[PDB]
DNA sequence: TGCCCCCCCTTCGGTGCTTTGCACCGAAGGGGGGG
């Protein structure tokens, strides 16, 4: 029935009328389906019949619900969404299972039709015009309006989801040791009453939704597990997903691929060691969700790796406050990482997996240091605080970072876990010049309007080099003197550049880039045994540079 | 009494800014405090019909466990008109800085008991979030004069006159500045007798509705040139470089004479011998870095910038401009926690004291320009924020060239 | 032929710098999942 909660007034945006879009013409079979669903919401109140001093309009359709015998009625707002207000959604995020504390008894409920028990502002109700053509269009044909919340209008989630929460809040304060997770219409209700008094709370709480016109239908309340929450199964002393089914295909398209990527990400929460890096490479360059590509090696590879992990059977545990959250994380190589979060060994609460690429150039330290921040805010989210740390990489290789690195950079409390490959710094920058090392002075210089450039260099052992440059730009001949001067000297080396871009990139150390010259470069610094790199400003004739700067001239 | 009329700066609408995580401790004060605020009737429950929002966090002080309520209004403020437009704003006291201590009190709660234009409310609202999305989002908007917002001060400035002028009558030696929700109040008592006349303020106040600071050790570290009695091709090098990049703050700086003292290829560990027309131009140069530099003079019309940069060991360098290259001040900030394992509490200290110098000195806090990157910046400041305002920041990534600063 | 939320991966386009490309970052496309 129809809530007696007050409605929510909303407003059309300033300067804007309302929807007047012909229906799209359909046939005279689909039309009285049509009628028949409409006839029956208006002995509910949902909607009204309404005529032709209404000049808006939009348009009606309906899919197969996945039960027996119901379905899905939609009509297109995708007109009045635009020139409705803007609102502040409520629902800030997704419940998760390793969230939850252990329950003696538990039930699911879901509220039936919710969104049609929710009531419309009355002033707004002549926007949701909507006409079913009669005779083919000989007629002008019938004509309703909304009375309720209808499915597809850009509103209709929030004011619903808003509408519970106060319908709820008496409930929650009468009896404070009930959890109730409230997601849309989907309540969980778990308790620590033995499972008597609990049937006695819920029937008075689904009492209260009746009150207020929220039904529950008995097919929609489970009363015994496995509990069917959110995708998942909720066990007494365990939880798993729902079956993850992914496609097994001879050719794949575009659209293939970013499924499985997709399903893949979903597996990741609780499947530990996930990878798709090989796969997203796939899609990269690609221009239509029907092209097909083939899948190369490297991704059959990573695909039946997955595969292997899939078959193996899973489950995540829950949460006890009284214990402490710890949090490992492992290196998976080209920029992935995977981790546990758990409370006692082997019982894992969920996993993860953290793989993005922030910047042009970055080093496994701070990539750690990412996937370490990525941890601490999921868990702020589900549980409310930070876990203990577990991580592969020694106190003094982090002490090694944050003294000659410039940001300010801080990981919290953690224990080092020698599980290789471990987490390093691949080199490290000489604080001082090298006694006994040859000096290079570096210089490239290039044309912008011809992108012709040379690099070369000058040396205090009187070495010289230039060459030449073709389609460069002006940063890159700058790299590619600092690549020479790599290139032609010995273990130890003492290098002077006027390109603060350059010594930019390279004094923070990165292990990798998305430049084939940059990678180039730290190729080179990790083969090294010592390098001192020293910055100087240009056109100025100091000796060495001024040299150089010439002979690239 | 009558509501003032606000208006937000013409063609700008009000904040949409979403809410971020919080702990769980965080969370439940929020929900203590806006309850038994609900129930005073100083905030409303409001649904998502309010487009619009303000992220809410809390904080609690090391000295006093009691929490505190913080609304980032950073952006509403920033679309509020000026209440320099309509000039009811408050001016600054040039004769803080000089006090020998001055305290800081918290007076936000005496904004409470003056309501808010009807029509400027629904620009205040704000949403407390849920463990584990438990449930969606709480609302709430202001019906008074909210904490951190700007135009509170600028309405309630008469009622603080009124309130505070008995005791500037009685003590005409102290000043006493507001700036936001705080009061800035510096004396040149000892130490503890200047405290006694700080607790005598605040129940002259009390009756109606932090630490002491010391301005006159804020030391300004000027550049400074290295001394040895050997020097290097390198150390010459890193001279040169350190007095050009200072030739754009400061005046007749030359860099010829020690140049080509570095004339030809040379290795960068050789030793080369000072000129006498070398140090002829070096101890000239160590002494225009002596004292400041002429010309630079505070412009209440622009804004204030702070760049700070890490140099290790706990200590940070900074320097606050209007215009780039014209400092009008430069500073140190050490770290006195004992801790020596956080860089981000360490900055973020840093930000409030160098903010806290500005409101004392010139009434304002300035833009930062922070040495961090943006997410390790979010994953943990709040952890560590102890005052009731949040300055203006923007995240940079410069290597030193130079260490300038140093 | 609809709506709202979170997540990941890719691509695109705006900003600002004592630049002439570059690096950063937010938004929008695709996908997963929930209702
Ligand atoms: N494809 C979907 C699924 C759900 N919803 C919104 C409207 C629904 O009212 C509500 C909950 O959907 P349910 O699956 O729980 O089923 P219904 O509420 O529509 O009907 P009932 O629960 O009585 O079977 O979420 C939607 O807009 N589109
Ligand atoms: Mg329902």
């Amino acid at each position: 029935p129809i809530s007696p909660i007050e409605t929510v007034p909303v407003k059309l945006k300033p300067g804007m009328d309302g929807p007047k879009v012909k229906q799209w013409p359909l046939t005279e079979e689909k039309i009285k389906a049509l009628v028949e669903i409409c006839t029956e919401m208006e002995k509910e109140g949902k909607i009204s019949k309404i005529g032709p001093e209404n000049p808006y309009n939009t348009p009606v359709f309906a899919i197969k619900k996945k039960d027996s015998t119901k379905w899905r009625k939609l009509v297109d707002f995708r007109e009045l969404n635009k020139r409705t207000q803007d609102f502040w959604e409520v629902q800030l995020g997704i419940p998760h299972p390793a969230g939850l504390k252990q329950k003696k008894s538990v039930t699911v409920l879901d509220v039936g039709d919710a969104f049609y028990s929710v009531p419309l502002d009355k002033d707004f109700r002549k926007y949701t015009a909507f006409t079913i053509p009669s005779i083919n269009n000989e007629t002008p044909g019938i004509r309703y309006q909304y009375n309720v919340l209808p499915m597809g209008w850009k509103g209709s989630p929030a004011i619903m989801q808003s509408s519970m929460t106060k319908i709820l809040e008496p409930f929650r304060k009468q009896n404070p040791d009930i959890v109730i997770y409230q997601y849309v219409d989907d309540l969980y209700v778990g308790s620590d009453l033995e499972i008597g008094q609990h049937r006695t709370k819920i029937e008075e709480l689904r009492q209260h939704l009746l009150r207020w016109g929220f039904t529950t239908p008995d097919k929609k309340h489970q009363k015994e597990p496995p509990f069917l929450w959110m995708g998942y199964e909720l066990h007494p002393d365990k939880w798993t997903v729902q079956p993850i089914v992914l496609p097994e295909k001879d050719s794949w398209t575009v659209n293939d691929i970013q499924k499985l990527v997709g399903k893949l990400n979903w597996a990741s929460q609780i499947y530990a060691g996930i990878k798709v890096r090989q796969l997203s490479k796939l899609l990269r360059g690609t221009k239509a969700l029907t092209e097909v590509v083939p899948l190369t090696e490297e991704a059959e590879l990573e695909l039946a790796e997955n595969r292997e992990i899939l078959k193996e059977p899973v489950h995540g545990v829950y949460y006890d406050p009284s214990k402490d959250l710890i949090a490992e994380i492992q290196k998976q190589g080209q920029g992935q990482w995977t981790y546990q979060i758990y409370q006692e060994p082997f019982k894992n609460l969920k996993t993860g997996k953290y793989a993005r690429m922030k910047g042009a150039h970055t080093n496994d330290v701070k990539q750690l240091t990412e996937a370490v921040q990525k941890i601490a805010t999921e868990s702020i989210v589900i549980w409310g605080k930070t876990p203990k740390f577990k991580l592969p990489i020694q106190k003094e290789t982090w002490e090694a970072w944050w003294t000659e690195y410039w940001q300010a950079t801080w990981i919290p409390e953690w224990e080092f876990v020698n599980t290789p490959p471990l987490v390093k710094l691949w080199y490290q920058l000489e604080k001082e010049p090298i006694i006994g090392a040859e000096t290079f002075y570096v210089d490239g210089a290039a044309n912008r309007e011809t992108k012709l450039g040379k690099a070369g260099y000058v040396t205090d052992r009187g070495r010289q080099k230039v060459v030449p440059l073709t389609d460069t730009t002006n940063q890159k001949t700058e790299l590619q003197a600092i690549h020479l001067a790599l290139q032609d000297s010995g273990l130890e080396v003492n290098i002077v550049t006027d390109s603060q871009y350059a010594l930019g990139i390279i004094q923070a150390q990165p292990d990798k880039s998305e430049s084939e010259l940059v990678s180039q470069i730290i190729e080179q610094l990790i083969k090294k045994e010592k390098v001192y790199l020293a910055w100087v400003p240009a056109h100025k004739g100091i000796g060495g540079n001024e040299q150089v700067d010439k002979l690239v001239s | 009494i009558e509501t003032v009329p606000v208006k937000l700066k013409p063609g700008m609408d009000g904040p949409k800014v979403k809410q971020w995580p919080l702990t769980e401790e965080k969370i439940k004060a929020l929900v203590e405090i806006c309850t038994e605020m609900e129930k005073e009737g100083k905030i409303s429950k409001i649904g998502p019909e309010n487009p619009y929002n303000t992220p809410v966090f809390a904080i609690k002080k090391k000295d006093s466990t009691k929490w505190r309520k913080l609304v980032d209004f950073r952006e509403l403020n920033k679309r509020t008109q000026d209440f320099w437009e309509v000039q009811l704003g408050i001016p600054h006291p040039a004769g803080l800085k000089q006090k020998k201590s001055v305290t800081v009190l918290d007076v936000g709660d005496a904004y409470f008991s003056v309501p808010l234009d009807k029509d400027f409310r629904k620009y205040t609202a704000f949403t407390i979030p849920s463990i584990n999305n438990e449930t969606p989002g709480i609302r709430y908007q202001y019906n008074v004069l909210p904490q951190g917002w700007k135009g509170s001060p600028a309405i309630f400035q008469s009622s603080m006159t009124k309130i505070l002028e008995p005791f500037r009558k009685q003590n005409p030696d102290i000043v006493i500045y507001q700036y936001m929700d705080d009061l800035y109040v510096g004396s040149d008592l000892e130490i503890g007798q200047h405290r006694t006349k700080i607790e005598e303020l605040r129940q002259h106040l009390l009756r109606w509705g932090g630490y002491e600071l010391h301005p006159d050790k804020w030391t300004v570290q000027p550049i400074v040139l290295p001394e040895k009695d050997s020097w290097t091709v390198n150390d010459i090098q890193k001279l040169v470089g350190k007095l050009n990049w200072a030739s754009q703050i400061y005046a007749g700086i030359k860099v010829r004479q020690l140049s080509k003292l570095l004339r030809g290829t040379k290795a960068l560990t050789e030793v080369v011998p000072l000129t006498e027309e070398a140090e002829l131009e070096l101890a000239e140069n160590r002494e225009i870095l002596k004292e400041p530099v002429h010309g630079v003079y505070y412009d209440p019309s622009k804004d204030l910038i702070a760049e700070i940069q890490k140099q290790g060991q706990g200590q940070w360098t900074y320097q606050i401009y209007q215009e780039p290259f014209k400092n009008l001040k430069t500073g140190k900030y050490a770290r006195m926690k004992g801790a020596h394992t956080n860089d981000v509490k360490q900055l973020t200290e840093a930000v409030q004291k160098i903010a806290t110098e500005s409101i004392v000195i010139w009434g304002k806090t300035p833009k930062f320009k922070l040495p961090i990157q943006k997410e390790t910046w979010e994953a943990w400041w709040t952890e560590y924020w102890q005052a009731t305002w949040i300055p203006e920041w923007e995240f940079v990534n410069t290597p030193p060239l130079v260490k300038l600063w140093y």
